[PDB]
């Protein structure tokens, strides 16, 4: 139910992972080490986060797994964008890892991804995305992935959940008291940005997979696993 | 395959 759902999401927010720039100037290797070390740690916390969304731990194991494998990059990126929303031309990876757009030149293939992330962030900035809208959108990202039938009521349980999240978002948007038509436009504007987030995610995944192959960066543990597919 | 994920979910 919308108010309670929204408070649960609020209380579910994962902590800020702290990381710092290395002492030496960035290289491709050292930049990738920093961002993957950050991602890996944030992944740990994303599991605990997901488990706090009502219903999530009532879905089947394969379902929880499949949603998390499918959305984790998207969720990393969404959280990044929210962190960076007030800081044009910058990506706020962590309080002490604030990358200027140009610093992406450091890593082959990454500037384009920074620009996508930056563009999607500006679009949220233009729309004046509100904290509670961000909470709902991020949970929708967890819940809204293709789930063609696997061969292993969880699917209806999924729909009910994503339904309640979508209602919560509609309810948050109602608080603005704007025109009915403009409440529809805003919903559409926020959900249409979900594709952009999926799209960046796709480029991010591919970029990192390739970095891993070229042994340009070692990846460990959770991140390594989520990567191995 | 989800050696660690399963671990953390359960
Ligand atoms: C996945 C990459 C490393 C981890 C990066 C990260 C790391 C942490 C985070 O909160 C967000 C992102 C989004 C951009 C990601 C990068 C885009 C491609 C690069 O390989």
């Amino acid at each position: 139910s919308p108010e309670q759902l929204v408070l649960t999401l609020l209380e579910a927010e994962p902590p800020h992972v702290l990381i710092s720039r290395p002492s030496a100037p960035f290289t491709e290797a050292s930049m990738m080490m920093s961002l993957t070390k950050l991602a890996d740690k944030e992944l740990v916390h994303m599991i605990s986060w997901a488990k706090k969304i009502p219903g999530f731990v009532e879905l089947s194991l394969f379902d929880q797994v499949r949603l998390l494998e499918s959305c984790w990059m998207e969720v990393l990126m969404m959280g990044l964008m929210w962190r960076s929303i007030d800081h044009p031309g910058k990506l706020i990876f962590a309080p002490d890892l604030v990358l200027d757009r140009d610093e992406g030149k450091c890593v082959e293939g990454i500037l384009e991804i920074f620009d996508m992330l930056l563009a999607t962030t500006s679009r949220f900035r233009e729309l004046k995305l509100q904290h509670k809208e961000y909470l709902c959108v991020k949970a929708m990202i967890l819940l809204n992935s293709s789930m063609y039938p696997l061969v292993t009521d969880s699917s209806r349980k999924l729909a009910h959940l994503l339904n309640a999240v979508t209602d919560a978002l509609v309810w948050v948007i109602a608080k603005s008291g704007i025109s009915s038509q403009q409440q529809s436009m805003r919903l559409a504007n926020l959900l249409m940005l979900l594709s952009h987030v999926r799209h960046a995610s796709n480029k991010g995944m591919e970029h990192l997979l390739n970095m891993k192959c070229k042994n340009v960066v070692p990846v460990y543990d959770l991140l390594l696993e989520m990567l191995n597919a | 395959r989800h050696k660690i994920l399963h671990r953390l979910l359960q």
